[PDB]
């Protein structure tokens, strides 16, 4: 259908630049004005600029003149935003959007600290995680930088009863999060539960099977 | 920048009750081309915004009939006839009439519901983590309301401070509850010095604190 | 083939 597909999460050094991508599908890319938006919990949603991909004409917010450069490839149906001279104020989620349709967004963290991929540990179902014929089980995604991690279960075929908790910041400056699901006790013998952990800054792609512990 | 002001900042509503959110602009959003480019977004934590309303009063596709919106010039309104559980999140107005385009601060719609006590679960460290020389113990409080809850860690009945981190979910889109996850982290050496690992939970739904514990090693 | 029924903003680019 109509679908804006943005590039994955980035860790970028202060002073450096980054270029984000946004692929349009299901409409005439060249005919409709593509917008870019910055989102932070301190400043909320801010409009960066708009590009006509057909003509290549751009209008910028005064606040983003020079900081942001909007580009487009007519061939691949892809919009591009380069953000340059990066400061702490530039860590944000970046969205492309037009006509009320929005990309999934791209988290950009400005830091000189090294990326660190997570350790993924099982939270095994046990008698201590059982209530009313159901078992809670999960994955502990420990010690990564920066945010975000993505967690799915059974490659996204399991969504009901999932809680993926907000990450906590440890003393180390690394993050940790847990993802838990509640499933029938009756079928722990027949059903397989796998957490799929993606951390794009460290090229981490982990599939961890979680099962009852053995003794 | 045309200043977009929403009210209230937070709306707390019972399921089935009405909700109304106000949006006012610094100047008129009537464009010279006749169209008034006032839009309404809905965003949940960790997800993209969703357009609900365009050109002031028009519902976008999939958007239930319980959503209505009108206004013109400066002052605007979004109304929900009867709020459903899935209507929660932050509602944003924004204007595409004037350059630069500007967004309201958001109104967060929170759902009121009955007290629900947490289900309390505890997870010893994995053997894979212990091999690496760290022990993380996870206490899970599932599906409770309201959001305020207290976790205390007890090791061989001794109250812990300084070695735990917790976080609470956003409100659940289906039962309007919260869950919380707390992690006690020790060295493998320290973990192996003690037997009883206990999570003690205080919540409005509980007439006294409930303890979930295991004995280390015991299978 | 537009992305939707209506634009969020007036053409500007």
């Amino acid at each position: 259908e109509v679908k804006l597909q943005q590039s994955g999460a980035e860790l970028v050094r202060p002073g450096a630049s980054v270029k984000l991508s946004c692929k349009a599908l299901g409409y005439i890319f060249t005919d409709y004005e593509m917008h870019w938006v910055k989102q932070t919990p301190v400043h909320g949603l801010e409009w960066i600029g708009v590009i006509h991909p057909g003509s290549g004409n751009t209008v910028y917010n005064q606040k983003f003149q020079g900081k942001a450069t909007l580009t487009a490839d007519k061939s691949s149906s892809t919009a591009y935003m380069e953000v340059s001279s990066l400061t702490s104020e530039d860590s944000a989620v970046y969205y492309c959007n037009l006509w009320g349709r929005w990309g999934q967004g791209t988290t950009v963290t400005v830091s000189s600290a090294s990326t660190k991929g997570p350790s993924v540990f099982p939270l095994a179902p046990s008698s201590k995680s059982t209530s009313g014929g159901t078992a809670a089980l999960g994955c502990l995604v420990k010690d990564y930088f920066p945010e975000p991690v993505t967690v799915s279960w059974n490659s996204g075929a399991l969504t009901s009863g999932v809680h993926t908790f907000p990450a906590v910041l440890q003393s180390s400056g690394l993050y940790s999060l847990s993802s838990v699901v509640t499933v029938p006790s009756s079928s722990l013998g027949t059903q397989t539960y796998i957490c799929n952990v993606n951390h794009k800054p460290s090229n981490t792609k982990v599939d961890k099977k979680v099962e009852p512990k053995s003794c | 920048d045309v200043v977009m002001t929403q009210t209230p900042v937070t709306l707390s509503v019972n399921i089935g009750q009405p909700a109304s959110i106000s949006c006012k602009s610094g100047q008129s959003l009537l464009h010279s081309d006749g169209k008034t480019y006032l839009n309404w977004l809905l965003q949940r934590p960790g997800q993209s915004p969703k357009r609900l309303i365009y050109l002031v009063s028009d519902l976008d596709s999939g958007v239930p009939d319980r959503f209505t919106s009108s206004g013109s010039g400066t002052d605007f309104t979004l109304e929900i006839s009867r709020v459903e559980a899935e209507d929660l999140g932050v509602y944003y107005c924004w204007q595409g009439t004037h350059l630069p385009h500007t967004f309201g601060g958001g109104t967060k719609l929170e759902i009121k519901r009955t007290v629900a006590a947490p289900s309390v679960f505890i997870f010893p460290p994995s053997d894979e983590q212990l091999k690496s020389g760290t022990a993380s113990v996870v206490c899970l409080l599932n599906n409770f309301y309201p959001r305020e809850a207290k976790v205390q860690w007890k090791v061989d009945n001794a109250l812990q401070s300084g070695n735990s981190q917790e976080s609470v979910t956003e409100q659940d889109s289906k039962d309007s509850t919260y869950s919380l996850s707390s992690t006690l982290t020790l060295s493998k050496a320290d973990y192996e010095k003690h037997k009883v690992y206990a999570c003690e939970v205080t919540h409005q739904g509980l007439s006294s604190p409930v303890t979930k514990s295991f004995n280390r090693g015991e299978c | 083939q537009a992305p939707s029924a209506a634009p969020s903003a007036a053409p500007s680019a």
